[PDB]
RNA sequence: GGCCGGGAACUCAAAGGAGACUGCCAGUGAUAAACUGGAGGAAGGUGGGGAUGACGUCAAGUCAUCAUGGCCCUUACGACCAGGGCUACACACGUGCUACAAUGGCGCAUACAAAGAGAAGCGACCUCGCGAGAGCAAGCGGACCUCAUAAAGUGCGUCGUAGUCCGGAUUGGAGUCUGCAACUCGACUCCAUGAAGUCGGAAUCGCUAGUAAUCGUGGAUCAGAAUGCCACGGUGAAUACGU
């Protein structure tokens, strides 16, 4: 806005574990006001993912995210009649938001049988450094690097 | 002796009586697990007793009516907080700083003429 | 036996005046009365268009309210019934008496 | 409205009041089960000789002050325009502008 | 329409049909009654039905029974 | 498996599979299977010759396939020949149950013609 | 089983009252007006939502709600009556409803609302019909009777990516009800048939918190005929670095 200051909304932690990050993830996954379905899908995915790697769900989730967090990005500027890409730094909250959004978008486009299965597959592949999420990170970083002259 | 509290949320009202000893909760003549099938609702109802270390020292008799699931859970939490304050009168600081002593005054907005909902307008075309 | 009175009005000051009058007369003639109990109010709504031609927004919303009261007399006597039936009240209060 | 339309309305109401009971009897005959099965045919043939305007469903509500056939309210006997005029002048007991 | 009522017909039409059948030969019969079901005792006759401007002559056959009279005199002109 | 002159799937349940006949819906499928005495979630692959003969006998009681098609064609032809309102609509290709024709009507008119 | 005797404590109903004022604390500022923080409190700085529309602009809309200056017709541009039309159909545009599916379809069985209407009216229990409905009949001018069973949800099975157990246009046969009367031209039920469509070019709209999105419920006009209009609650987000 122009002359406004906006505070931060409180978010309740998850019931099974106690993390607000997982609550934000469930929120980003939900559609049409159906929170119970999203909670089911997330919990099933984390359960099926813990076995594959022999570590706690929180640790697996953190490992998956650390390979998709971005650092720099490009904005568009046009004051002289031409569009330039300008590289800017990202802050931690936006890092987390973008990581989760990309993960979910990549999962939705897969071709397995159930949403839980697709999510588990995507999380495992991300931990192994493969998939569309990591591809998106790399593309954004390439675009940021190609325009260092405009900083 | 009994300690009493009234609680409210969206469209729900809850009457909470608390007595001392051997923690057990009855709600509308059923158990907590029978009544609520949602982990979030259970956690909400259980919060204040977890916050103040008295989980296994008080029996709770509750009645509630109006609304849905989340509204009723919130009403119950509010009522428990009021009853505990009546019982002790020194946990007020902790309960307030946690955030259970405030009433949540969020209601449903009305429909208005010329709109499809409270804030949604029809589609607009220039030509 | 027992007597029941129901009163209706569009104006609550008028209804309270009438109720106080009835209670006073009843009590003064040596008969117990159970204080007036308020009952739910009725709200009726209307919506109209305010232009003689096309314009479809631009409406007006109106309301009418009806107030209701109920009074109980537990042990009527002949003099009490006579006193009640020989009373007159305002012209905007509707009174119904049941035995 | 025109002067002839209200005349039509008055005529309709009069006839519909005149012929009420006969129609009720004939319709009871036709509706009731275990009838002669020939009285039914005769009654059906007879119910169509009574004048058409005698059926209550040929009537149309109109405002009592002007005659408008659209925008009618039943509690007041008038159309929206005249309802608003009376309401602002103060001639409808209990009515006032509402908000909530 | 309901089966517990029987088919509908106009009294004047029914009387005209009775008279024509008993008296034998009949030139076409003029009618404005398009809401009358066709009865079996009508076959062999000519009914001229209104359609808005003129009267269309219909010569009754045995496959028409159960139909209304109006279905054989359309009301609109299209080309 | 052949039933009424056609082959019905073999990996489906009986209630779904039987509906491949032109004249058998879900209700008639349930009725036939109840009359024959077979379950409803049994695959057509695990039946026997006796069961299949029973099902053929059950299906024989209805009108199906060519006879049904002949009936429909004769019905429509009767009207088209008589020349009533419905018949004219049938033989011009415009809707018959009194719908709108200022717009829409595209299942009876086909795709647009500029 | 609030059933019964009871109680006036609690939910709740509807009349009188109290409360929020930059009133108190620290800092900045012209020894100002104000601004950024904190205490208590249900609520804090316009607490949230309504009604309330300045002098004027567009010879803007309405002589078909009503009233009125001037013009025009009076065996007719005024009366009455049955049939038809306003529902047409090579085509072009605006506003909506249902979908193109596994965050799903189908079968069983089990929680939790709010606000309304009713005498030429709302119609319980019982019996008959696969069903829309039919017969006989209590109660209610109503915090009492009736309309009236909320749905999404939760638990257990089946379907396994197919133009399908996704979608439900069109058409054939047989019926129910209102009404003198359902051809043109009504709503609803049963059996059958099972079209287009696999997320939509250039353009382009709504929304800042109990909001968007999604699920059900009621009323006015009304013999009968809402996917429109006006109202009610349940579940419940994402983002605002800046000009």
């Amino acid at each position: 806005p122009r002359r406004r200051v906006i505070g931060q909304r409180k978010i309740l932690p998850d019931p099974k574990f106690g993390s607000e990050l997982l609550a934000k993830f469930v929120n980003i996954l939900m559609v049409d006001g159906k929170k119970s379905t999203a909670e089911s899908i997330v919990y099933s995915a984390l359960e099926t993912l813990a076995q594959r790697s022999g570590k706690s769900e929180l640790e697996a989730f953190e490992v998956a995210l650390e390979n998709v967090r971005p650092t720099v990005e490009v904005k568009s500027r046009r004051v002289g009649g031409s569009t330039y890409q300008v590289p800017v730094e990202v802050r931690p909250v936006r890092r987390n938001a973008l990581a989760m959004r990309w993960i979910v978008e990549a999962a939705r486009k897969r071709g397995d049988k159930s949403m839980a299965l697709r999510l588990a597959n995507e999380l495992s592949d991300a931990a192994e450094n493969k998939g569309t999420a990591v591809k998106k990170r790399e593309d954004v970083h390439r675009m940021a690097e190609a325009n260092k002259a405009f900083a | 002796n009994q300690y009493y509290g009234t609680g409210r949320r969206k469209s729900s009202a809850a009457r909470v009586f608390i007595k001392p000893g051997n923690g057990k909760i009855v709600i509308n003549q059923r158990s907590l697990e029978q009544y609520f099938g949602r982990e979030t609702a259970r956690m909400v109802v259980r919060q204040p007793l977890e916050l103040v270390d008295m989980v296994e020292k008080l029996d709770l008799y509750i009645t509630v009516k109006g609304g849905g699931i989340s509204g009723q859970a919130g009403a119950i939490r509010h009522g428990i907080t009021r009853a505990l304050m009546e019982y002790d009168e020194s946990l007020r600081s902790e309960l307030r700083k946690a955030g259970f002593v405030t009433r949540d005054a969020r209601q449903v907005e009305r429909k208005k003429v010329g709109l499809r909902k409270a804030r949604r307008r029809p589609q607009f075309s220039k030509r | 036996q027992r007597i029941r009175i129901r009163l209706k009005a569009f104006d609550h000051r008028l209804i309270d005046q009438a109720t106080a009058e009835i209670v006073e007369t009843a009590k003064r003639t040596g008969a117990q009365v159970r204080g007036p109990i308020p009952l739910p109010t009725r709200k009726e709504r209307f919506t109209v268009l305010i232009s003689p031609h096309v314009n479809k927004d631009a409406r007006d919303q109106y309301e009418i309210r009806t107030h209701l009261r109920l009074v109980d007399i537990v042990e009527p006597t002949e003099k009490t019934v006579d006193a009640l039936m020989r009373l007159d009240l305002a012209a905007g209060v509707d009174v119904q008496i049941s035995l | 409205a025109k002067q002839s339309m209200k005349a039509r309305e008055v005529k309709r109401v009069a006839l519909a009041d005149k012929y009420f009971a006969k129609r009720a009897e004939l319709k009871a005959i036709i509706s009731d089960v275990n009838a002669s099965d020939e009285d039914r045919w005769n009654a059906v043939l007879k119910l169509q000789t009574l004048p058409r305007d005698s059926s209550p469903s040929r009537q149309r509500n109109r405002c009592r002050q002007t005659g408008r056939p659209h925008g009618f309210l039943r509690k007041f006997g008038l159309s929206r325009i005249k309802v608003r005029e009376a309401a602002m002048r103060g001639e409808i007991p209990g009515l006032k502008k509402a908000s909530w | 329409r309901s089966l517990k009522k029987g088919p509908f017909i106009d009294l004047h039409l029914l009387k005209k049909v009775e008279k024509a059948v008993e008296s034998g030969d009949k030139k076409p019969l003029r009618t404005w009654s398009r809401r009358s079901t066709i009865f079996p005792n009508m076959i062999g006759l000519t009914i001229a039905v209104h359609n808005g401007r003129q009267h269309v002559p219909v010569f009754v056959t045995d496959e028409m029974v159960g139909h209304k009279l109006g279905e054989f005199a359309p009301t609109r002109t299209y080309r | 498996a052949r039933i009424a002159g056609i082959n019905i799937p073999d990996h489906k349940h009986a209630v779904i599979a039987l509906t491949s006949i032109y004249g058998v819906g879900k209700t008639r499928s349930k009725a036939i299977l109840a009359a024959a005495g077979i379950a409803e979630d049994v695959k057509i692959s695990e039946l026997s010759e006796g069961q299949i003969d029973t099902l053929r006998d059950e299906v024989a009681k209805f009108v199906v396939e060519g006879d049904l098609r002949r009936e429909i064609s004769m019905s429509i032809k009767r009207l088209m020949d008589l020349g009533c309102y419905r018949g004219l609509r049938h033989r011009r290709g415009l809707p018959v149950r009194g719908q709108r024709t200022k717009t829409n009507a595209r299942t009876r008119k086909g795709p647009r013609k500029p």
